């Protein structure tokens, strides 16, 4: 029932424009858990199967078997957005602690943070 | 007038009271919370709700004793208070703001505001839980 | 010509759903400058005039006069998204260093980061 | 075959050469870059372009001497090389990937990959800048 940071949901991202990531696809919850509990929206990063290897420092690979995916995928920490909770469809899986540490580092790079 | 509380009064320890917060606007306009304040203290969060979904917040001191709920037809939010304790005695206010439920979540739990950051406040209603005031 | 982290642009955020922030409005660039230079997209946080005081730790106030705004506004670090660069319209202003430090801290809170 | 370079050869120091990278696909499918590699060294970024917009990357060693450009009609990307130096001698490859221009920006800058992460590569073409090989 509770939406947790690091959960992976199916979500309809369309409509989008240009090079924005669209379609119905898995996304990872990256908003903090207090916002997850009490906000009407969540913040997510897109996951794609169209590539299967990290290409840049904002990319994090996720394996087909351990997570519940159609194919080896990659989390795009340069593709983030805020979604009303109604967009979230099936909960598919959730990332390991080690994986989320990779996501945190790519998110720090993506957003120009450093500490 | 915007928000208006009613339903305070005197109760013996162990008793119940239901507070009402009458909103001038339909309850989808904002989240609504109950706060309480004793003499010389800051207003503290008691319970909050965003009526358009079901989401609530309860302070640790009132969990399993108080229940917040919405009546959309009457644009009213209720605080059902059971198993009341002398230490629940306070002035009870309702408040409303677009960001009130997140406010309850982030600060109750406590970074620190003045609480005057939320847009709308009732006038407050006195709740006294006592076996020493007549009535009871 | 170069899009810099901390710049404020007018951008068309619509269409949106539910409690997502929509409309044409100022947004602040929060993506790192390397991504700003070489990506087709930028990452932004929405700014609204509908409130004028920070309400939660993910809110950062910005003053009407120093920045070039219709009214005292607040940056919503819980309202972030990735936009194709074509969405960016007029460049309106850019945040001071001190202001961007406030934005960084709210962004760390919003995204559950801490370092 | 996907990518195919042509236009290498021998030039005297100070001369010019134009390399061509013929893409099997229209140039909106990916960004395209030129890399170079000397014996026993890793392939290094020279210049990159995303043809659908104008965006480019140039390595510090070739700035103001080399120019990358697109010919959409011929699905070809060119590297115009002027003021060539002996130290520009290398095998020159073109490469293509959806994320190639960001790759050029982030790593030239140099975290570290194997460069085999980019999807498409030509076979390479030899560029020799020398006043000692005959021809010139
Ligand atoms: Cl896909
Ligand atoms: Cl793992
Ligand atoms: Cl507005
Ligand atoms: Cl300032």
């Amino acid at each position: 029932d509770p939406i947790r940071r690091g959960d992976v949901y199916l979500a309809d991202l369309s409509p989008v424009q240009g090079s924005e990531q669209g379609g119905v696809r898995p996304v990872v919850i990256i908003q903090n858990d207090t916002g997850n509990k009490y906000s009407p929206t969540v913040i997510v990063a897109a996951i794609t199967g169209r590539i299967n290897k990290a290409k840049i420092p904002t990319h994090v690979e996720i394996e087909k078997k351990k997570y519940k995916l159609d194919k080896d995928s990659v989390i795009l920490l340069e593709q983030i957005r805020t979604l009303d909770k109604k967009r979230l469809k099936e909960k598919l899986t959730y990332l390991s602690d080690d994986k989320m540490k990779e996501v945190d580092n790519a998110l720090m790079i993506s957003l120009g943070l450093n500490a | 007038v915007q928000l208006q509380e009613s339903g305070g009064g005197l109760v013996q320890p162990g008793g119940s009271l239901r507070l009402s917060c009458a909103s001038a606007y339909t309850l989808d306009y904002y989240a609504i919370g109950w706060f309480r304040q004793a003499p010389g203290k800051e207003r503290e969060v008691v319970s909050c709700i965003r009526s358009s979904d079901g989401s609530t917040y309860y302070a640790d001191s009132v969990k399993g004793r108080f229940t917040i709920s919405s009546d959309n037809a009457k644009n009213t939010v209720y605080l059902q208070m059971n198993s009341l304790k002398p230490e629940d005695t306070a002035v009870y206010y309702c408040a409303a703001d677009s960001y009130l439920l997140e406010f309850c979540g982030y600060y109750s739990g406590y970074s620190g505001p003045a609480s005057g950051r939320l847009d709308y406040w009732g006038q407050g209603t006195q709740v006294t839980v006592s076996s020493h005031h007549h009535h009871h």
